[PDB]
RNA sequence: AUGCGA
């Protein structure tokens, strides 16, 4: 679960080769389905993503 | 759904009866009939009640100051004569019975 | 991201054979008792719904 | 999730109109003359009469609700599909609600427009016996927000007084 | 630069923990309401809440049927048993018994051993004979009372982080919980009616009490210094009668309020009238209900002409249930009841103050009945306070020492009702009786 | 416009007494004054007796210690007050019937 | 527990870069960003690895039961 | 009973509530709430009240909703006008924030209840005893901290931030609106951006989260412990994350997340992990 | 003293037995002994009224705004 | 004025059907006397028991 | 004070031997597990773990 | 009686010139009751701003005060003798107190004016310009 | 039985 009460089971342990890779040369740790957000309105999670990205860079 | 399926209660909480009104029945006639069927409690017409208990019997001067004749005549479609009949026949008999009951409560 | 202690994945259980209560001869209770999941009243109703009377028996 | 500068212009401009709506409805349910001062002593006494009656308070809630909900309907109908920073396809958030994969136009308007009027058991926010719906609100505040109408949205956040009502 | 990382500061604190003061004072202040609550049972005014509780339980009197051959109905056999002090000691363990060197017992030990974390509970027993003819003191050990961690009774109460790590603990252990059989338990805080203040409530149970009950009523939760509570209710009957509710031995009791009024202080009926309506002489509603109340009381009890007779009627009518027997006269039982029931928040000799407050509750009740004031809400946070776990601890302890003295008295009653072999004066008897009741309250 | 003060009397002389609404007492009823010279201040106590009752009044010491009552007599024509410190005494009246009791038990 | 050997997301060995990084925050009075830039953690998956680390083992080690205290 | 009331503002958390049967029954105190553990200076308060114009209850000889009753801990000490009721309440609050009235502890709760048509019964009910719930707010007339309890708050105008202070109305202001949230609700970043029940499920998840239970675990013997070895400090955090030291006991890890349906196993409530990441120890726990 | 329909003993403040029910042309107090049914006799009356609540109605609702 | 079991007759807005009046009570026998305004053949109710007793 | 139950208590209420062991029972050849998605199986199949 | 040994008999009283300038209903004299905090020394006064009628603010050792005057509670223009605030008048150091009167009518007398000294408080205004910074 | 997961 995120710090947003959006809990989910791991459906599969995706091979790193099969993950999507960015032009930065990385493949994500976790992939969360977007269609989960429209009901939950967990937009704090969107901001936490963009803040953790800015704050890491 | 419980009130129907589960209990089949012969005492609905909000029992209603729908009445279709003839095509010929005017809307104003319909409002007149709506007044004509609705219950009118005696309390609903009373404005003020002054009891001057003086006690060498124990005197209770009960003064019921009602609304204006036209006020209750335009809210409940009743007359002063109907108030006479109800007070002189019903209200007094029930209050006098309640006073006797209060004497029993005294003894 | 946070890992919940409820790895309900590990909570899986299967019983094809085990102990039975002496007062019924029916599967005992509890995962750790190798007990058997309950076919409750509603599941009985559902199996009658299906017409699956040989499955309900 | 963003609107244009235009969409925020319309959104803020329509949301400027609820300030009259709050007291205007309070004076409609109170049955007092138009533009009646928000500090008339008779208004406050009439509104205390309403507070002490659960039914009259129900009428005040229902009417204020219908009017501010009319402001919501205006806001969404103006913004939303036209005022979004990127449209349709180019906008996945709209796509999921409009295709009905997930979400609703209500959710999309709650992110992009406003939360709107919170309700409980069918009516507006509870009020303390002092006449206050929150410590920060003066007794009998006729502001729509003080009844629980949240103008803030999930994309730009909700004021704490509004977070207590959405809570 | 807004929430910067404390990286060097932290890593320094990890490597070399504080040796004088924990950081994160909010972390200790969050459990302050538990620990502080437990500290108030051992330190504070007079001696802490627990010593006020044992000062409030008073005495338990028993008469050996002093044969003497007034000496046949005045017995001449007084035995007043009480508890003066109650002491709590920090956890210690001596093995092989006594003849060993004692060691301080630490929470780490209780957890590793998978056992409770007990402190020796001691209480100075007072064995008063013939009202003062002979006084006996005894410090009795009452088994191990579980002590709260980091409280004024746990060794870690005052340990610096460095010492705390040196004792195999979480460098920041907040505490506030109990090691019982190795399992960490805390007492859940509870939201209860706000003490000492009359709360106007409309409740259909109030009508459910019986005929002539209205919904309206007043509820004040009087709490004594020791924090034990006694809820008092006023009911407006449909008949204008007001009845006073209380609870004793978890049984409910109703008394006419005009009785507790004439019982608290000597006064005239005109003094109660002036107490209630005052300058408000214009409330025909209140004038008439109050005439029903006062005239009705004059109707029921025409022979209760003065306060003393009333007190004799209350003591006489409850003497069977307050367990005060021949050890008291109906006047003494009556006054002890008043002091033990009616607005105990005002305290002993507060009987004029209890009178003033009780009249204030009657007036508030009539303001509720007329409808001149709104009713209050028991469930609004406005009208509520928090029973702290430690306070529940002090209350249950007070009850346990009351029962423990009741058990001594029961033991004397059984011994004297099957032998009467020995007099209350014998020190042998003190050791023998004390050794025949169970005193392990720690368990 | 302010009223001037003419004289102040600081030692016990006049007293004030709270009673039931209706107290009138005999044309001659007498009021015994007492003075419990206790440390700083002297808490007072009033005591009287009549043919049926006896009335005793005292000061609320914890409220007495935090507020003190003064009575004065003003003349409009002389603009002058004779000031008197007076104790307010909350008095209760017991009767001869209020002095009877039952047995010490049933 | 202890500075991870590798960055979960990328794969670059990072466990060698902890102590120098901590030295660079102490000794060189550098800032976390510049220290990570000099360490070669030029990706945010790497950046975050060391930036966010909490070396709780130092707190664990004071509990060593195999030496008198 | 379960309805969240506005009286709880600042005392109980509006989001720290379980989901299920207990919902509304198991409240949580705010991170800034305090509980009285003693009682003080009740003895000097009568002297000052008497000086302020309270008539002694033996001397007042009046009672009614038409008059304010001054009481201390349920000891009726006097009567005054409702006007003097308000003057006393406010001048008393001034002597509380001041330092000149030692018989007047800062933590005294001053319940003023004004006259109200069919309102709560008027009076000036002071309280000083234990178990009172008390919370700090900033008193503007002395710009200094004041302790307020839930009884008096109902009738007190507390602005939520300094810029919304309405003239002649708000007598106090919150120190920080986080004072109305519980601890876990402050630990949730941007909690004011999510649907409320998702924040409450956040309290239940973070509360149900496998993390670091302690560091003396080699000296405990719990029936069970769950200890995450690869623990980290959030980049995104509340400042109470530092102020409460929760960094001592990290409960999670910073992951590179793509919000993307792509693999086809991320629907509804199911999410995918990188295999190589788990092979490197990601979220590894014992 | 007489208040409303209560008359208290003037000497002792006891709510003496109501003049209307005495078996004499002069009753007395049950605490003291004063003469009253004999002296001033009172003319006990009360102007009792409704609380302006017992009688809800639409017309009352038209009187309230 | 009270018709046994009948409390109030209200005039709700007509919608999706013939003009009707909805009463808050159930008393068929009393509406039978009002036939000159109400098409009795078209009376309906939410009270199952009362219907069973009257209309079968 | 918590009197051992008799046959009347044994047979009724929520349990009603009839309800807890007759109208519904535990069953053998049964498993319980947390479900995981998978689009590659048929819509009519169930992926059984080799345990 | 002369109870609570902690008490002493009285020995010193003072004559009350009730009638040296009284005339039955002709002298408009008055007796006033004023409540004084112990903190004030009555003997150190010189005049009394009771004449302010309502604005009876008063300043005693640079301290600011307000003198509340009330008719209510005991001078109500409504009931005959609404007060139990009895006046107890002495005569001589060897006589017990007496019920106030103006003739032998067994009728008690009331205080023409009742005053109360109330301690004022600064109650400083809110500095809005300082607090409401944006 | 308490808490709790769905
Ligand atoms: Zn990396
Ligand atoms: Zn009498």
């Amino acid at each position: 679960s995120s710090r947003h009460g959006q809990k989910g089971v791991c459906s599969r342990k995706w091979p790193t080769i099969d993950m999507p890779f960015s032009e930065t040369g990385i493949q994500p740790d976790i992939i969360i389905n977007p269609h989960a957000f429209p009901s939950r309105m967990t937009i704090g999670m969107f901001v936490e993503s963009l803040a953790g990205k800015a704050g890491a860079l | 759904l419980r009130e129907i399926v589960m209990t089949a209660s012969a005492a609905i909480k909000t029992p209603q009866m729908t009445l279709p009104i003839w095509n010929d029945v005017s809307d104003e006639q319909a409002d007149t009939f709506c007044k004509s069927i609705s219950k009118v409690l005696l309390s609903e017409v009373i404005d003020k009640v002054i009891v001057t208990e003086t006690t060498a019997a124990r005197s209770y001067v009960i003064h019921m100051r009602f609304f204006d004749n036209n006020e209750y005549s335009e809210e409940y479609d009743v007359s002063k004569e109907e108030l006479q009949n109800v007070i002189s026949n019903q209200f007094i008999h029930l209050l006098e019975a309640a006073i006797v009951k209060e004497i029993k409560k005294q003894k | 991201y946070q890992r919940l202690r409820h790895m309900v994945n590990d909570k899986f259980q299967v019983r094809s054979t085990g102990p039975v209560n002496s007062l019924t001869m029916q599967p005992v209770k509890g995962r750790k008792r190798h007990g058997g999941i309950r076919v409750g009243e509603m599941e009985r109703d559902a199996l009658i719904g299906h017409g699956t009377s040989f499955l309900l028996q | 999730l963003r609107l244009t500068a235009e969409g925020n212009k319309w959104r803020t401009d329509i949301l400027k109109t609820s300030v009259d709506t709050g007291r205007e409805a309070a004076a409609e349910v109170t049955n007092l003359d138009k533009d009646t001062p928000a500090d008339d002593p008779e208004l406050l006494k009439r509104l205390q009469e309403i507070l002490r009656d659960n039914n009259k308070s129900g009428i005040l809630d229902a009417v204020t609700s219908s009017k501010v909900n009319a402001i919501t309907s205006q806001v969404v109908s103006k913004c939303v599909p036209d005022g979004t920073m990127k449209k349709f396809p180019c906008n996945s958030m709209q796509a999921m609600a409009l295709s009905g994969a997930k979400g609703s136009n209500v959710n999309v308007s709650q992110i992009m427009c406003l939360l709107g009027q919170q309700a409980l058991e069918g009516r507006r926010v509870p009020v303390m016996v002092s006449g206050k719906t929150l410590p920060s609100f003066k007794p009998y505040e006729t502001d729509a927000m003080a009844g629980g109408y949240v103008k803030g949205r999930f994309y730009s956040g909700i004021k704490p007084q509004e977070y207590y009502f959405h809570c | 630069r807004t929430a910067d990382f404390r990286t060097l500061e932290r890593e320094s604190r990890f490597i070399n923990p504080p040796k004088d003061k924990s950081a994160f004072p909010l972390l200790q202040e969050a459990v302050q309401p538990h620990i502080g609550s437990f500290n108030a049972l051992t330190e504070g005014p007079d001696g802490g809440l627990l010593n006020l509780g044992v000062k409030d339980i008073g005495e338990k009197v028993i008469f050996d049927g002093k044969p003497l051959n007034s000496n046949s109905g005045y017995l001449g056999n007084k035995l007043s048993v009480s508890v003066e002090q109650v002491s709590i000691a920090k956890p210690m363990s001596n093995d092989g018994v006594s003849s060993a060197v004692e060691r301080k017992v630490y929470p780490s030990e209780s957890r590793q051993r998978l056992t409770s974390y007990r402190g020796k509970l001691l209480l100075k027993l007072k064995w008063s004979v013939n009202n003062g003819e002979e006084n006996l003191f005894e410090v009795r050990d009452c088994g191990g009372l579980p002590v709260m961690l980091q409280s004024n009774r746990c060794h870690l109460n005052k340990m610096s982080p460095y010492e705390l790590v040196q004792h195999k603990e979480e460098s920041d252990e907040i505490g506030g919980y109990f090691i019982v059989n190795g399992i960490e338990k805390l007492i859940r805080m509870l939201i209860v009616q706000r003490r000492n203040h009359p709360m106007a409530i409309i409740r259909p149970s109030f009508a459910n009490r019986g005929a002539s009950y209205s919904h309206y009523g007043i509820q004040i939760r009087s709490v004594r210094p020791d924090q034990t509570s006694q809820t008092n209710v006023l009911h407006y009957l449909n008949d204008g009668q007001v009845t006073f509710r209380f609870s004793w031995r978890k049984n409910e009791y109703l008394v006419p309020v005009v009785m507790i009024l004439k019982a608290l202080c000597h006064t005239s009926d005109r003094e109660i009238f002036d107490g209630i309506i005052g300058n408000d002489v214009k409330d025909s509603f209140l004038t008439d209900r109050l005439e029903l109340l006062l005239r009705g009381f004059k109707k029921r009890y025409p022979h209760l002409q003065n306060r003393t007779q009333v007190l004799q009627y209350l003591g006489d009518k409850f003497r069977v249930v307050f367990q005060a027997s021949p050890d008291q006269s109906d006047l003494e039982v009556g006054q002890e009841v008043l002091d033990r029931i009616v607005l105990v928040h005002l305290g002993k000799d507060g009987s004029q103050d209890k009178f003033r407050m009780l009249l204030f509750m009657i007036r508030k009740l009539y303001s509720l009945v007329a409808g001149e004031c709104s009713p209050d809400n028991p469930d609004a946070t406005q009208h509520q306070e928090v029973l702290l776990g430690g306070f529940l601890y002090g209350m249950i302890l007070k009850e346990k020492i009351d029962e423990y003295l009741q058990n001594i008295i029961a033991q004397v009653r059984m011994d004297i009702n099957r032998g009467m072999a020995i007099n209350f004066k014998d020190k042998r008897y003190m050791s023998r009786v004390l050794m025949r009741v169970n005193e392990n309250i720690g368990s | 416009s302010e009223i001037e003060i003419e004289s102040v009397q600081d030692q016990p002389s006049v007293a004030v007494g709270s009673f039931f609404k209706g107290f009138r007492a005999p044309s001659d009823t007498t009021f015994d004054l007492y003075k419990k010279k206790k440390s700083e201040k002297d808490e007072f106590v009033l005591h009287g007796e009549n043919e049926r009752l006896e009335y005793e009044g005292y000061t609320d010491s914890s409220s007495q210690a935090s507020n003190q009552y003064v009575v004065g007599l003003f003349n409009p024509e002389k603009k002058s007050i004779q000031l008197y410190k007076a104790p307010v005494l909350v008095s209760k009246v017991v009767s001869k019937s209020s002095k009877n009791l039952r047995g010490p038990k049933i | 527990m202890i500075v991870p050997v590798r960055c979960f997301s990328c794969g670059k060995v990072v466990g060698d870069k902890w102590e120098s990084y901590l030295n660079l925050l102490q000794e060189d009075e550098l800032d976390e960003g510049t220290a990570l830039s000099r360490l070669g953690l030029k990706r945010y998956c790497c950046r975050r690895m060391i930036l966010t680390h909490v070396d709780l083992i130092e707190k664990f080690l004071r509990y060593n039961p195999l030496e008198k205290r | 009973v379960r309805k969240l009331l506005p009286e709880s503002w600042g005392f109980l958390c509006p989001v720290h509530t379980p989901d299920g049967s207990p919902c509304g029954l198991l409240n949580h105190f705010a991170h800034k709430c305090r509980i009285s553990t003693q009682q003080s200076d009740v003895s000097r308060i009568p002297s000052i009240l008497y000086s302020l114009g309270v008539a002694p209850a033996s001397h007042t000889f009046a009672a009614g909703p038409s008059l304010c009753c001054v009481q201390i801990d349920g000891k009726i000490i006097g009567w005054v006008s409702h006007e003097q009721g308000k003057i006393i309440a406010d001048t008393l609050r001034y002597w509380k924030v001041e330092g000149k009235t030692p018989g007047l502890p800062i933590d005294l709760e001053i319940g003023y209840v004004p006259p109200s048509t069919r309102g709560q019964y008027p009076g000036l009910y002071l309280f000083g005893g234990h178990s009172r719930m008390l919370r700090p707010v900033r008193y503007l007339p002395l710009d200094k901290e004041d302790i307020v309890g839930p009884f008096e708050q109902v009738y007190m105008n507390i602005a939520v931030t300094p810029q919304e202070i309405q003239n002649n109305v708000h007598t106090h202001v919150e120190f920080t609106p986080t004072n109305i949230l519980s601890i876990l609700a402050n630990l949730t970043p941007f909690s004011d951006f999510n649907q409320s029940p998702r924040n409450m499920y956040q309290c239940q998840m973070g509360k149900q989260t496998m993390g670091t239970p302690g560091v003396a675990l080699c000296h405990r013997s719990d029936n069970k412990l769950y200890r995450l070895q690869t623990g980290q400090t959030p980049i995104v955090k509340a400042n109470l994350y530092d102020d409460y030291g929760m960094d001592n006991f990290p409960n999670g890890f910073n992951a590179v997340v793509a919000v993307i349906s792509y693999t086809g196993y991320d629907m509804d409530d199911a999410m995918i992990i990188n295999k190589s990441a788990d092979e490197r120890g990601f979220g590894y726990g014992t | 003293s007489v208040v409303g329909s209560l008359i208290f003993c003037l000497d002792c403040g006891d709510l003496l037995e109501n003049p209307n029910a005495v078996l004499g042309s002069n009753v007395e107090c049950s605490q003291c002994k004063a003469i009253y049914p004999k002296s001033q006799f009172s003319n006990l009356k009360v102007v009792t009224t409704t609380a302006d609540d017992a009688f809800p109605s639409s017309l009352r609702a038209k009187k309230s705004v | 004025r009270q018709i046994p079991h009948i409390d109030r007759c209200v005039h709700p807005e007509p919608e999706n059907g013939k003009r009707v009046l909805v009463t808050e009570g159930v008393n068929f026998q009393a509406m039978w006397d009002q036939e000159a305004f109400i098409d009795v053949d078209g009376i309906t109710s939410n009270d199952v028991a009362a219907v069973l007793k009257t209309y079968g | 004070k918590v009197p051992i139950p008799g046959v009347k208590q044994a047979l009724e209420k929520k349990e009603g031997l009839f309800r807890k062991h007759m109208m519904g029972k535990r069953v053998n050849y049964a498993a319980r597990s947390v479900i995981s998605p998978d689009p590659n199986i048929e819509t009519n199949e169930i992926g059984v773990p080799p345990v | 009686f002369s109870i609570p040994d902690g008490f002493k008999k009285c020995k010193h009283l003072k004559n009350f010139p009730l009638n040296g300038d009284n005339k039955k209903k002709a002298k408009q004299q008055q007796v006033w009751l004023i409540k004084f905090p112990s903190n004030v020394d009555i003997s150190k006064l010189k005049s009394l701003p009771v004449d302010f009628e309502s604005s009876t603010t008063m300043t005693i050792d640079k301290h600011d005060y307000k003198i509340m005057d009330d008719t209510d509670i005991e001078s109500s223009l409504t009931q005959d003798n609404l007060s139990n605030m009895t006046l107890l008048v002495p005569s001589e150091s060897k006589e017990s107190l007496k019920i106030a009167s103006t003739a032998k009518d067994n009728a008690p007398l009331q205080f023409d004016k009742v005053f109360s000294v109330s301690e004022t408080a600064k109650i400083p205004a809110i500095d809005y310009s300082k607090v409401r910074v944006p």
